[PDB]
Parts: structure tokens; C-alpha cells; sequence
RNA sequence: AGACCUGAGUGUGGCAGGACUACCCGCCGAACUUAAGCAUAUUACUCAGCGGAGGAAAAGAAAACAACCGUGAUUCUCUCAGUGAGCGGCGAGCGAAGAGGGAACGAACUCGUUGCCGAAUCGGGUCUUACAAGGCCUUGAGUUGUGGCACAAAUAUCAU
RNA sequence: UAGAUGUGGCCUGGAGGUUAGGACGAAGCUUAUGGCGUGAGCCUAAGAUGGACCGGCCUCUAGUGCAGAUCUUGGUUGGCGUAGCAAAGAUCUAACGGAGACGUUGGAUACUGGAGCGGGGAAGGAUUUCGUGCCAACGGCACUCGUACACGAGUUGUUCGGAAACUGAGCACAACGUUAUAUCGUUUUGUUAGGAAAGUGAAGGUGUGGGCCAUAACUGAAAAGGGGCAACAGAGAACCUGGGUUAUAUUCCAAAAAGAAAUUGCAUGUGG
RNA sequence: AACGUGUCGCGAUGGAUGACUUGGCUUCCUAUUCGUUGAAGAACGCAGUAAAGUGCGAUAAGUGGUAUCAAUUGCAGAAAUUACCAAUCUUUGAACGCAAACGGCGCAUGGGAGAAGCUUGUCAUCCCCGUGCAUGCCAUAUUCUCAGUGUCGA
């Protein structure tokens, strides 16, 4: 019938491409049979050869991706990967202060937290 | 690159010529004069629909004459070149 | 409260519409299970125990989800024209008498049935 | 009468085809609430004008 | 006169659609528009018509990307 | 024929604008109305207007209150109090504060100065399991001071 | 009368209590349904009504009683089949269609009268075009017709218009200034306390018998006066006939292009 | 007589009333607050049959993942629907190459069509696709370039 994605993800993308070609040519005479006659069974076929277009494009996309993220995200220098990789989150997330300060203090103040911790005591 | 998402050869083609048109108008053109009508998209090109044909149906296209329809559609007719037979590819088209 | 409960009804997805719409097994089909009422599948056999149609068995024809009704397909009713045409009864007002088997059916009506035992 | 810009030919276009009739499958739907278009523009009553 | 007769001398056009309010009130001649103040930045916002912000305020249109946001930064993503 | 100083140019690495505005913060800011008129006043340090943030904002650690047997950041609440305060064509009207009972609260801190240090700092690298509370190379910023430490004629500071 | 007051006093919505009805018919609704209360009102009956809720009593509660506000909203009505449908072209006939004053064709007499009930456009409208239906309501009469309804179609460009590509009245991004604040002001008769730009020419780099020859890089030659909009009537602008759509044509026509031109870009090559 | 009354029965119009109420309002509460990584807004689109709306964006009435079980339903069609949680995400808009009633125009920069020449392929303009290119500001550049009758010195 259709593309099935469980067996698609171990296609490759010389592979893929050729797989989608031919469902644009499948659902490109489909369009025009949808033009002339209504024939339910020639036609009716659009919905699910259109939907694994769907799913041809979305495992390119989901593949050229990790590429393109296994080859950015490294330990190589000046490390600036496109924005369209870098981990999204909102804009003041990205501004605010990551983990590595905010928790940052001097000195004259990390000594304190060694004289003077704060105990678990307990009343009697 | 500003992108990941794959490209390839049909999507640059598949999406100029969308459908073929069948009408009173439509076919008293394939017969009678060589040309084709499909709805183009409607942000395609003149240029661009020939080559789309050219890599879709194996034919030459001369003078492709477009018009954006009351509908927002961009319909397209096409010169065969007088040497691909129109009424021979609306039979293999199914139009 | 009222008006919250009328509309997570109405308002119920498809798969919540099909837990709203269980009908009670038989009076010799739960102890064979164990289980109190189970969700109208197509294809298992039931009995009307309420209605115009009462105590006229069938199987279920479709489970016809947003009517909120199942069809049987021994409960038919005539048009004008004759063509035969089905009626919907809430699955509340029918009785299952009959099962289809699953992976996931024996499997969760034993889920239900080790809350018994 | 003769020119008006694309993007303005864009928009009665899609006036165009909102001026269709409700089709007779709609109104057998289970619980619809549409009987007419209620919202089918006469080019003489009202004006779009753009 | 000053009424059906001076309706006639109607011809020219005060307003086209903005480009960013999608709404007839683009003032030709000195180009803003006449309701978001387009070219503007700021599009314009005045206290004394409350009836008019909530005809613009978000959730109005669309709202994709906030009807998206909105769902991964309460499901303790970003 | 070069450094420094003051400026440029683009290359990289970023940011700002926009939306939202109920609350909040700054500025601006009326008038109708009330005064049986009205100009002070009142409305109102309000509406509108400009601007700006947050999940709260603001305030906040005494150049505070008190006059007591003293209290002890801010905020909020009841209350003081529609006040024997007070301002006011002393008219209309307006109008708080300390204290007190509370909520909250392990709430305090760090710069500059001062003295002792004087690049121990910062940034680009790199090395390490990303270790940047560190390693070790760096004029690249920086001595026109980054950073460290001490808190009083009274303590104990200061180094192994 | 204004007013005051009382009522084991009337009524509507709802709450807390209590008592109680209801598919053997509740609310509602109807009234020549009586009765009974001075009255507000209540209760009954009978509905060839209604179909599923609700009465009494004690407290509670309030968005609680309407004839009258040029009240508000909805609906109806009189006048009333009445005023009127009176400016601007007079339809007359055959036979034909049609379910039938209607349409179509023919003939007739006319009207517009070339500042037109003409043919084309701008502004504006945007499917009103076209065809085939259709005729419910819309076309103030009617309709077999319609600019109506439905379905289907319909707009073809190297050269026409526009832009790419001019400047005008003028606009105002930048900068700069001012402003609590700008969304303010300056701004081509040339900007800015004001450092506002590859158009060219070049040495060097490069295939290869160190130069024959060639592309290219990356420099950087003088050169003042930042950009940018604003004209479908100014400027500018490379196409003309012939003809085979239901509706498009200076747009379409395919190879005895129906033809004939002009023209821009890049190319190969005959002329020096 | 008729008309006009007038009472009654039955009808019509009318849409009150009652009954219902997936709506409103009010009160309270538990957690976390969009955008140059292109928001909000609007524009145009997308369904086998869809005008509006809802949903979505040329992966378009959704693709993916998990987790659920057999429907969806006007009727086709089909061995999925529903729910949730990585993508795709058109034209715009702070909109930022320039402009703008232009779906217009560039400058770089790749790559990819198409071809005439030409050597079976190779890049001529032509034409697509994509990135980059706004201003301001901050940082910064192994000694990346500069200006100054500012300072000084060789
Ligand atoms: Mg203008
Ligand atoms: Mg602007
Ligand atoms: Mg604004
Ligand atoms: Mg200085
Ligand atoms: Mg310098
Ligand atoms: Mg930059
Ligand atoms: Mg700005
Ligand atoms: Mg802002
Ligand atoms: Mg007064
Ligand atoms: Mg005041
Ligand atoms: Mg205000
Ligand atoms: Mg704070
Ligand atoms: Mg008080
Ligand atoms: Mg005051
Ligand atoms: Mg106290
Ligand atoms: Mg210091
Ligand atoms: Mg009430
Ligand atoms: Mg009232
Ligand atoms: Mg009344
Ligand atoms: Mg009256
Ligand atoms: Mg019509
Ligand atoms: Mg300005
Ligand atoms: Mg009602
Ligand atoms: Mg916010
Ligand atoms: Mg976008
Ligand atoms: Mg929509
Ligand atoms: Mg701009
Ligand atoms: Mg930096
Ligand atoms: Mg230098
Ligand atoms: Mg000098």
C-alpha cells in the first residue's frame, strides 16, 4: 500500500529520495485523475499517498538533522553551531543565568559557609 | 546554513505543475492547437514551467502563457513544440 | 458538578467515549471473567435489556461512538422506502453475552480480574 | 477596472470562493449547527473594497 | 448639494489595507495606517478605547507559537 | 621613519527594539463634579498620555522610632484613626505616624573608602571524562587598579 | 390627597427546615370552571391542553408585583387594498415556444440622433462576463426573462499598461537635534560637527615545451556633496496587419509559424 | 337585512411563558510569563467530497514519538481513531538587503536546473532554491586595517 515508517528508518537517503520521487509521481497522477472523473477507488488513495510524503519527508528531516547535530555538537573549537540546532528555549531563558552562575559566589563569602554552616540542630 | 531540512530533484518539480485542466476550453486546446493547461502554482515561472515539464513529461514546451485565474490559481498553456503530440500525452497523462 | 460534568461528557474525546459507553456482561459471563462490565467492542454478541427492543439478542454491528449508541445487528428497523435501517441503544440498556478475544482483552479483563482476585 | 495589485486580486479571490453554498452533506452531519451560509456576500448589497 | 448630489463626488481613496493590520484604515497619502500606526514599530495601543485592545490583544488571531511555547515551558521545558 | 591617546572601518561573538499591562515602577496629567455661585481647595497627586519590568513589582538592613523599664531592615494586616493630631475660602472637605496584637522571617549582605597585599584578577587558548572554586601557555584587556584580607585605644591581627 | 403606620397579609425568584405531591400526567397554558377572601389573591374542574417536574407551612433571601416614563425590545394593528405605481421611448402583429401577461424569431411603426439607451477607459465595484439551467424570493407590474438562484466555464503578452529604470509638487528612513516622552523637527533650489561609496586601472597568483598566451584572486586609481520613495494623464516605452472564442486577444494561431517586423542578453563564426 | 358590533367553539399569525441550559458572571485556589533561534498580529492557503469555523502550513483538517484499543461516520474509501508529547512550519509582521496599492528589485554566496554554442558532458547570460547582507550598541581581533599640524620618541 503506503510507506511504513518502522520499516523506513533503516532506509538511507539516496534511498528515500528515490522512494519520494515516485510517491509525488503516484499522487501527481492522482490529482489528475481527481480533475476529471471521481472514480473512489482510482482516487481515495490521496489521503493515505499523501500522508507518506508526510512521513518520507519527516525521516529526511529527521535524519539530515542528527547529521547536521553530530557534527555541530563536538568538542571542536569556536563551537557555534546555526541557531536553528542550538537548544531552543524562550528568550529569557536563553539571557537569564545558566547553572554555572547564579550559584556563584566570592571569596569572603565561600568562607563563611565553612565557619559558619547552617546546622540541623534540634530542641529539646 | 540558516537550515537542515532536506531539498532534492521532485520537489522542485512537483510543485510547479500541480494538476492538468479539463474543460470545454481545456480540451478544444489539445486537439487543436498543441497546447496543454495545467494549474501551476501560482508563485511559479514562465521559465520554470517548461523546465517542470521537460523533467516531468519528457516533451518540449515553446510558448508557455500563463494567467492568475479569479481563484488565485495560476493556470499554464503549453506549446508542445509541434513535435511531441499533445493528444498524445493527455492520453498518457490521463487527462 | 453539573455543568462541568455535562460537558467532560458531551465533550468527551473518542477514546474516553468508548469507557462511557461500557455495557454489563451476562449473568454467566463475569464469573466466567470475573469482572463487572466491559466496553462494547463491534463484533460481540449482546442482548437488549431495556426498550422497544428489549430482550432481542444480536451481535454488535459497530460501536457508533459519538450517537452514543451501538448498533445491533438483529434490531433493525424499516423506513418508508423499506430499506431496513438500525437502531442505536445506549449500551448501558444491553447485556453482553459474548466476547472477542485480544492480546489486549483477555489480558485486561484479567487486569480487572486480579482486582478480585 | 483594469489594474488592481496582485495582492489585492489575492483577496477577492479568496471572496470569491467563500461564496459558495453550504453543499448538501453538511446539513445530514450528526449534530451541525448549519442550515445556511449566513455569511454569502452580494456584490451589489455589500462592499468589500479591498 | 450637501447630500445625494455631493455623494457623487466620491471617487477618490482616504484608506488601503495596512500590510500588518490586514485592515482597510492605510492612510494613502501620508502612508500609516490609520489603526496600527504601521509603519510605526509600535503598533497603536490607547487606554481610552479598552474595546478597541481587546479586538488586538493576543488570542485574538492564531497564536501558534504561544499555543506551543505555552505548552513546553508548563511541561518544565523551554 | 613607531609607540601611546582620541577616533574610525568590517571580521567575528552577541544584545536591544516588538507583543502583553490586570497587578507593578517612573514621569506626565486633566476636567466634569463638590464647595448649593467660583478662582484656593475638592475631584486627584486620579482618567487619559509617554515610558519599564516581573511573576510579583516596589521597598528593604537605620544619617529609623522614640523620650520609655526603651524599640530595632522592608512589606502586609488588624489597629492607632475619620483622629480633642493636623491641613483647609479653618468652608466644602481632607487626613497620616510611632506604639500594640499579628503574618512573614534559620535574613542578611558587598562594593568604595581605610590598612595590609599588588595582577594572586579578567579574557582567549589548551590540557585534562565539560572540571571555567585547577591545571599551563598566553599582552590580549588591566597598574588611570582587577583581585585578596582584616574591621575601632579596641582587639587579637598575622605567617609557617 | 401629601404623608405616616399596621396586618397570623398578598404575591414572584431562590435558600435552610418540614409536609407532601407527579407519566393513573408536574410546571405551564386556556376560561360563561365555579367558590371564597372586603381586597391583594387562593383553591377547585376540564382542556380534542401540556409532557416532567413541584405544591403547602415555619424561618431565610432578593435583581420580588407595572398601564401610563415623546419608556426599552419584540410583535401586531388601524388608516387600507388607501395614497399611490403620472418626469424621461407608443408597442403592433404573425407562429413559435411554454404548465400558462412572458420570451424568441419575422414583419411592421418607432425612439436614441455621433456632447447617443453608441463603442472604449480611469476612479470605483470584483464575477456583475459567458453558457446551460432555473423561477422559490429578489428585478416596486409580471415573466417562460433577468446584473436573481444553481452549476460549469471564462482573463494567454520579449514588444500593450505597470515595475525593473526619470524627475515634479512633495514625502522623510538615516544621522543629528530637541523632547519627562516621542511615533517631533530638520531633511534635493541637495543631508550629517560632517570620517556616509568598486564604477576602473594594476603588479603579483595560475595550464603548460622560462617566457609565449589567460581567466581568477585579493589588494586598491582619482573621483565631495548618505540613501530612498512620490506621475496607469508629465518623461519614458523594442508589433504590426490577416484569421480560426459560448465568454480573452495589438495576448491566441505552428511549420506552405496566418504572417511580417523591431528589439535585449549571451554566444559561435564570414568583413577588416 | 349586508356591514359594523358582541360573547362562544375551532383555526391562523405571533413567539411570550414554562420546562431544560456543553453559556455567562462571581468567588476562591494550585503551579509558571512571548520575541531577532523571527513573537503577537493578518495574509493566503491546505480535506476524496468543506463555504464558514475549528485544526494545520506546500510533511498543511496534519507527519513523528508513547499509550490506548477498533473505529472514523453525511459517505465514501481504508487491515487506523483518540489522547497526549521531535519535527514541518508558506507570505508577512519588531521585520532587519532596498522598496512597497510592486507577491517587485539587488549585492554576495554556494548548488541545480536548462541549454546554445563546445568537449558525452562542461557553465554564457536567462531562471529557480537557500543562506548572508538593516540600524544602534557591547565585546573582540596571534602585532585584521587605518585617521589625527592629540602626545612623544627613534
Ligand atoms: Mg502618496
Ligand atoms: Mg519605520
Ligand atoms: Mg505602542
Ligand atoms: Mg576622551
Ligand atoms: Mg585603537
Ligand atoms: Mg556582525
Ligand atoms: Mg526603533
Ligand atoms: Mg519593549
Ligand atoms: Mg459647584
Ligand atoms: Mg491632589
Ligand atoms: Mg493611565
Ligand atoms: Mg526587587
Ligand atoms: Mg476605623
Ligand atoms: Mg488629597
Ligand atoms: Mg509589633
Ligand atoms: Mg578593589
Ligand atoms: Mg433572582
Ligand atoms: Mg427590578
Ligand atoms: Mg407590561
Ligand atoms: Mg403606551
Ligand atoms: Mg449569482
Ligand atoms: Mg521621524
Ligand atoms: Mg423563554
Ligand atoms: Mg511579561
Ligand atoms: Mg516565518
Ligand atoms: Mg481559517
Ligand atoms: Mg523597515
Ligand atoms: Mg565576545
Ligand atoms: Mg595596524
Ligand atoms: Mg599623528
Amino acid at each position: 500500500h503506503h510507506m511504513k515508517i518502522k520499516d523506513l528508518r533503516e532506509k538511507s537517503k539516496d534511498d528515500l529520495l528515490k522512494t519520494l520521487t515516485e510517491y509525488k509521481k503516484e499522487l501527481s497522477q492522482l490529482r489528475v485523475v481527481q480533475q476529471t472523473g471521481g472514480a473512489e477507488t482510482r482516487l481515495g488513495r490521496i489521503r493515505p499517498i499523501r500522508k507518506s510524503i508526510a512521513r518520507i519527508l519527516t525521516v529526511l528531516n529527521q535524519n539530515e538533522r542528527s547529521n547536521l547535530k553530530m557534527f555541530y555538537a563536538d568538542r571542536k573549537l569556536r563551537c557555534k553551531t546555526p541557531k536553528v540546532l542550538r537548544a531552543k528555549l524562550t528568550h529569557r531563558r536563553r539571557l537569564a543565568l545558566k547553572e554555572n552562575e547564579k550559584n556563584r559566589k566570592t571569596s569572603r563569602q565561600m568562607r563563611q559557609a565553612h565557619k559558619f554552616p547552617k546546622r540541623v540542630y534540634a530542641v529539646k | 546554513s540558516n537550515r537542515v531540512t532536506v531539498e532534492s530533484k521532485d520537489i522542485a518539480a512537483f510543485s510547479v505543475i500541480r494538476y492538468p485542466l479539463t474543460t470545454d476550453k481545456a480540451m478544444k486546446k489539445i486537439e487543436e492547437n498543441n497546447t496543454l493547461t495545467f494549474i501551476v502554482d501560482s508563485r511559479a515561472n514562465k521559465t520554470e514551467i517548461k523546465k517542470a515539464m521537460r523533467k516531468l513529461y519528457q516533451v518540449k514546451a515553446v510558448k508557455v502563457n500563463t494567467l492568475i485565474r479569479p481563484d488565485g490559481l495560476k493556470k499554464a498553456y503549453i506549446r508542445l513544440s509541434a513535435a511531441h503530440d499533445a493528444l498524445d500525452t493527455a492520453n498518457k497523462i490521463g487527462l | 458538578s453539573r455543568r462541568k460534568a455535562r460537558r467532560a461528557h458531551f465533550q468527551a474525546p473518542s477514546h474516553v467515549r468508548r469507557v462511557l459507553m461500557s455495557a454489563p456482561l451476562s449473568k454467566e459471563l463475569r464469573a466466567k471473567y470475573n469482572v463487572r462490565a466491559m466496553p462494547v467492542r463491534k463484533d460481540d454478541e449482546v442482548i437488549v435489556k431495556r426498550g422497544t427492543f428489549k430482550g432481542r439478542e444480536g451481535k454488535v454491528t459497530a460501536c457508533y461512538r459519538l450517537k452514543w449508541v451501538i448498533l445491533i445487528d438483529k434490531v433493525n428497523r424499516e423506513k418508508a422506502n423499506g430499506s431496513t435501517v438500525a437502531v442505536g441503544i445506549h449500551p448501558s440498556n444491553v447485556e453482553i453475552t459474548k466476547l472477542k478475544l485480544t492480546h489486549h482483552r483477555k489480558s485486561i479483563l484479567e487486569r480487572k480480574d486480579r482486582s478480585s482476585k | 477596472g483594469r489594474f488592481k495589485p496582485l495582492a489585492v486580486k489575492k483577496k477577492y479571490a479568496k471572496k470569491m470562493n467563500q461564496n459558495k453554498p453550504v453543499p448538501y452533506w453538511i446539513r445530514l452531519r450528526t449534530g451541525n449547527r448549519i442550515k445556511w451560509n449566513e455569511k454569502r456576500r452580494h456584490w451589489r448589497r455589500t462592499k468589500l473594497n479591498y | 448639494t450637501k447630500g445625494t448630489t455631493s455623494m457623487g463626488q466620491r471617487h477618490g481613496r482616504t484608506h488601503i489595507l495596512c500590510r500588518r493590520c490586514g485592515r482597510n484604515s492605510y492612510h494613502v497619502q501620508w502612508e500609516r495606517c490609520a489603526a496600527c500606526a504601521y509603519p510605526r514599530a509600535s503598533r497603536r495601543r490607547y487606554n481610552w478605547s479598552v474595546k478597541a485592545i481587546k479586538r488586538r490583544r493576543t488570542g485574538t488571531g492564531r497564536c501558534r507559537y504561544l499555543k506551543v511555547v505555552n505548552r513546553r515551558i508548563a511541561n518544565h521545558f523551554k
